[PDB]
RNA sequence: UUUGCUCCACACAAUAUAGAUGGAUACGAAUAAGGCGUCCUUGUGGCGUCGCUGAACCAUAGCAGGCUAGCAACGGUGCACUUGGCGGAAAGGCCUUGGGUGCUUGCUGGCGAAUUGCAAUGUCAUUUUGCGUGGGGAUAAAUCAUUUGUAUACGACUUAGA
RNA sequence: GCCCUGAAAAUGGAUGGCGCUCAAGCGUGUUACCUAUACUCUACCGUCAGGGUUGAUAUGAUGCCCUGACGAGUAGGCAGGCGUGGAGGUCAGUGACGAAGCCUAGACCGUAAGGUCGGGUCGAACGGCCUCUAGUGCAGAUCUUGGUGGUAGUAGCAAAUA
RNA sequence: AGAACUGGCGAUGCGGGAUGAACCGAACGUAGAGUUAAGGUGCCGGAAUACACGCUCAUCAGACACCACAAAAGGUGUUAG
RNA sequence: GAAAUUGUUGAAAGGGAAGGGCAUUUGAUCAGACA
């Protein structure tokens, strides 16, 4: 959908005479702007409570910034998704440095491995896998081994002129 | 950049080589392509062989002459690739193609002239390693080209002489480098180092 | 020595020839508007000839002016030519085509005296 | 529609075009494969029917 | 010396155009060694001569020149737009062209 | 048939031009590997070093580059000559010898440049042809008609004729 | 999910073609860039509209000056104009020192119908303006009459013994 | 083949969908400069052989609405669940 | 003494029609304006 921010969105059930101070509910929401983010909020709230934007009000919208934006973290991700022929629950683990980064490549991954466009996905939970060895998926366990080192074979430099006088070398 | 650019076909991908060669022409740049038998095509030999036979069946039903002509030589396989990238029925089109020449091997003039390469068409920079690919010479000879063996012969001969040339050259540049090294440390030498030379 | 004027801008100097006048002898070039039901020209399909329309009409400031600056005025004799006496910077006399030679010389002669411009001062000139 | 009955064609298309030859002296388009061990000699001859 | 060039080599590419309609009033110019729209901003407004020959001598010469100026950059790869006194002949698509160094600002 | 042809030389003239304007600057092969230097046991060898772009290399100062003088070097290079050798894929070009001659911005001097007027491509390329001159060289054929029938609708084919 | 089997038709053939395989393919993101008679700004033409201005002593009061918006078009309506033959008026209009007509990749005015001129040809009449009038404008109708082509130096001119 | 509502084509060019009455964009006086739409930017062809993460190797791969078709059923090919 | 259509002369162009639109090169031709 874009390059995501993450927002706390708070809303509540338009007050009444007999019920002033209604309950207040929050969602974290991954979205590109606060306009999409409020939309999304109402999209899920009408999936859980009896409200709709018409009869409800947004209270606060705030961007949650990453706690330690330069610490490599192991995220486990839970997702709900719609395939062509029925709907489905998933767990992936994504390793990056912010939840916002992580959700960017989830969405990419759903799109590419399952052909799921952004409309058809529901993030269920995104949560930092605290202690390793709770990391489940091997395409991540892989990167957690001690003294890790790997080469990058077969180097392609990007040419800037159309012609070259060398013959290249993919050494590295 | 140069009055004439000679490209070594070897290790280049047909359609990427074609795509850049076409644009160069249209922009006024004379080009000669060489060693076209050592051109590459993505996909295993059998595929590009079948692909060839599909081309091979299209002919004018009433007169196989007037219908589409099938050239079997690697240069000319290549020229097909090109001409398709050039509005070749306009005068401007004919104009640009006349700036073009393709050859199997490296015949006179061009064999003592330097040849360049075209990185954005170089197979070894482009194909993901592991993918199967094809050599024109091999394809062409499988569709009737007569002259693979001769080209091999002549090149190997050419290829001998030029290693002489080189080795002789490599030896003189060693002298030159030796000559350069006494000049190192001299005033003029330190001065030029200041100015980035 | 004509009145000053803005640059004379012509807007479409190419003749509007009839469609297909270049195609059959029987069709003169004189403009003539297609009324055909299918016709490309009437339908204004990209590729074909344009048709005259009021967009092209010349600047009210320079219309009728010919290259020099003077609107031209047809002239038959001296009386006529004299109608431009207080109008030398504005009108040029054109000598009518059926005026004789011996009369053209009287008319030039006077246009000179009066400082009036003549546009075709060489007609019949017995050289 | 379809021939109704099948018969082979009429004449061989490997002999087109059926035009007059460029010359009275038909051409040797092929000589025997060379075995350079043997003594030198000709590989054809000229005569008149 | 052996070089006397006070201009930069250039190539007459297309007219301005769509897929199927061109605009002879704007020519497109490829300037040697200009790869980016930023590089090309330097040349904006420089003057361009297309020089060519002819049979009839005129003002004493058999050499004639069409003149114009560069005017804006064109797409991402250093190409430039340019207009001339009279539009360029279109046989010249591919012909060389000279871009000068005036009006200077260095 | 009115002194025609050709190769070289310059001269006048025309006519062109898909587009000169410092230089198309030569191993091969591999890319999950290579170049280069060096050593040696000469090898799928040791050791060293390089890439990460030609952003290089070479050339480049002088009336579009005039006229001149000197020094240091003995080098560079243009040109016509001469010695030997190589290249047939379209070689039609490359290398080597030797004297001659020009230039040298390797360094140091004398003189010139303006008024082309504050820009105007400011004309320096190479294509083809035509016409005289005189430095070499060379002195045919084809066709019509006639004729044969290994050929043929007509052309064409195939023979023959001092 | 992508890919593969399932997957058979007739002239040779179509992701538009070339061709593309860490794509020039499929899903998804981010930028930049190209370009419609459309959008913004400006000039010019016209249409509609709103203002202004009879004060003489010069030239259009259906005029002059300011301002704003708008402009597709078959059938069809209306408007303002262009052109023809004849009629009233007028210019005391043009003309044998050359009317009219015809020819002219010569000139000029009009958005256009058309108008004007030069040069050639020619030989006796003709035009501008205001008005009147209609047998008043052609590309078509297997249109009418007349003239002319390509077909084409072509089919052919071979029955009846010579 | 026949009805409902709207918007169109017919009566209409212009840009795009190679092509095309009806789709997408946009409705036309003569022009200059700018910006865009729909659609595109390897070459044909104006415009990144752009950036990024995956996926896919087809001895009939695939490649963009309308549109110029494919289904049940299968795979120890590969991918994520 | 028009046109169709023809001969000659002159100029030009022509790789499976020709003619047309916008634009400019080249050739030919020409008006106006300078003062
Ligand atoms: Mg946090
Ligand atoms: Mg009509
Ligand atoms: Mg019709
Ligand atoms: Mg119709
Ligand atoms: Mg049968
Ligand atoms: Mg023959
Ligand atoms: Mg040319
Ligand atoms: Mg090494
Ligand atoms: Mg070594
Ligand atoms: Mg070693
Ligand atoms: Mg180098
Ligand atoms: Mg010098
Ligand atoms: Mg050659
Ligand atoms: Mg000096
Ligand atoms: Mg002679
Ligand atoms: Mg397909
Ligand atoms: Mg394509
Ligand atoms: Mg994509
Ligand atoms: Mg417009
Ligand atoms: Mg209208
Ligand atoms: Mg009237
Ligand atoms: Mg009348
Ligand atoms: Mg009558
Ligand atoms: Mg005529
Ligand atoms: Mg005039
Ligand atoms: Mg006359
Ligand atoms: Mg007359
Ligand atoms: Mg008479
Ligand atoms: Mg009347
Ligand atoms: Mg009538
Ligand atoms: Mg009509
Ligand atoms: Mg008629
Ligand atoms: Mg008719
Ligand atoms: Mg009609
Ligand atoms: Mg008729
Ligand atoms: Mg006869
Ligand atoms: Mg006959
Ligand atoms: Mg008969
Ligand atoms: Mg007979
Ligand atoms: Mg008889
Ligand atoms: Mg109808
Ligand atoms: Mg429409
Ligand atoms: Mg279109
Ligand atoms: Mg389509
Ligand atoms: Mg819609
Ligand atoms: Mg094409
Ligand atoms: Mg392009
Ligand atoms: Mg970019
Ligand atoms: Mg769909
Ligand atoms: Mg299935
Ligand atoms: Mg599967
Ligand atoms: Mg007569
Ligand atoms: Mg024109």
């Amino acid at each position: 959908m874009a390059h995501f921010k993450e927002y706390q969105v708070i809303g509540r059930r338009l007050p009444t005479e007999s019920v002033p101070e209604p309950k207040l509910f929050r969602m974290r929401i991954f979205a590109s702007n606060e306009v999409i983010a409020k939309s999304r909020y109402w999209y899920f709230l009408q999936k859980l409570h009896k409200v709709k934007k018409a009869s409800g009000e947004i209270v606060s919208i705030n961007q949650i910034n990453e706690a330690h934006p330069t610490k490599v973290k192991n995220f486990g991700v839970w997702v709900r998704y719609d395939s062509r022929s029925g709907t489905h629950n998933m767990y992936k683990e994504i390793r990056d440095v912010s939840r916002v980064a992580a959700v960017e490549t989830l969405y990419q991954d759903m799109a590419a491995r399952h052909r799921a466009r952004f409309r058809s996905i529901h993030i269920l939970k995104v949560a930092e896998i605290e202690k390793t060895a709770d990391v489940k998926r091997q395409y991540v366990k892989q990167f957690l081994t001690k003294d890790l080192k790997f080469p990058l074979p077969h180097r392609v430099q990007k040419s800037t002129k159309t012609f070259s006088y060398k013959r290249p070398s993919t050494f590295y | 950049v140069e009055p004439v650019v000679v490209i070594d076909g070897k290790g280049h991908l047909v359609g990427r080589l074609a795509s850049v060669v076409a644009k160069q022409l249209l922009n006024g740049q004379k080009i000669v392509v060489v060693r076209a038998e050592e051109l590459n095509i993505s996909g295993e030999f059998f595929r590009n062989k079948l692909k060839y036979h599909d081309f091979l069946r299209k002919a004018t039903a009433f007169n196989k002459t007037r219908g589409p002509f099938h050239f079997r030589a690697p240069s000319r396989i290549f020229y097909k690739a090109l001409r398709g990238m050039v509005s070749h029925k306009t005068a401007r089109g004919k104009a640009a193609l006349e700036r073009l020449k393709v050859f199997e091997g490296i015949p006179p003039p061009y064999d003592k002239k330097k040849r360049v390469v075209v990185p954005q068409a170089l197979r070894v920079l482009r194909l993901k390693p592991g993918r199967k690919y094809t050599t024109l010479g091999k394809l062409s000879t499988s569709v009737g080209w007569k002259y693979e063996d001769v080209v091999a012969k002549l090149e190997a001969k050419r290829k001998v002489s030029s290693a002489e040339y080189y080795a002789k050259k490599r030896a003189f540049t060693k002298k030159v480098a030796s000559a350069n090294a006494t000049a190192a440390e001299s005033d003029v030498a330190k001065q030029l180092a200041a100015l980035g030379y | 020595a004509s009145l000053p004027h803005p640059k004379i801008v012509k807007k479409h100097t190419k003749k509007f020839k009839r469609h297909h006048s270049d195609r059959y002898h029987r069709v003169a070039e004189n403009w003539r508007k297609q009324k055909g039901i299918d016709s490309v020209v009437r339908r204004r399909f990209r590729g074909n000839i344009s048709q005259p329309k009021i967009g092209y009409g010349s600047n009210k400031k320079t219309k009728f002016l010919s290259p020099s600056g003077h609107k031209t005025f047809l002239v038959a004799n001296v009386k006529d030519l004299e109608t431009l006496t207080m109008h030398t910077k504005t009108y040029a006399a054109e000598i009518a085509h059926n005026i004789s030679a011996k009369n053209r010389v009287v008319i030039l002669a006077r246009a000179k005296a009066l400082g009036i411009k003549v546009t075709n001062p060489k007609g019949r000139l017995a050289l | 529609s379809h021939r109704k009955y099948e018969a082979p064609r009429h004449g061989h298309l490997g002999f087109l075009p059926r035009k007059r030859a460029a010359s009275i002296r038909a051409r040797v388009k092929a000589f025997p494969k060379d075995d350079r061990s043997k003594p030198v000699a000709l590989t054809s001859f000229l005569g008149y029917k | 010396a052996e070089s006397h060039r006070l201009y930069v080599k250039g190539k007459h590419l297309s007219y301005q155009r769509s897929k199927r309609v061109n605009n002879p009033n704007v020519s497109l110019i490829k300037i040697e060694g200009v790869a980016t729209p930023q590089d090309a901003q330097f040349y904006l407004g420089k003057r361009i001569a297309y020089v060519y020959r002819a049979s009839k001598e005129v003002r004493g010469s058999k050499i004639r020149v069409m003149w114009g100026k560069v005017t804006r950059t064109h797409g991402n790869s250093g190409v430039v737009r340019a207009t001339f006194r009279n539009n360029l002949p279109a046989k010249t698509f591919g012909a060389s062209v000279r871009i000068f160094l005036y009006p200077s600002n260095i």
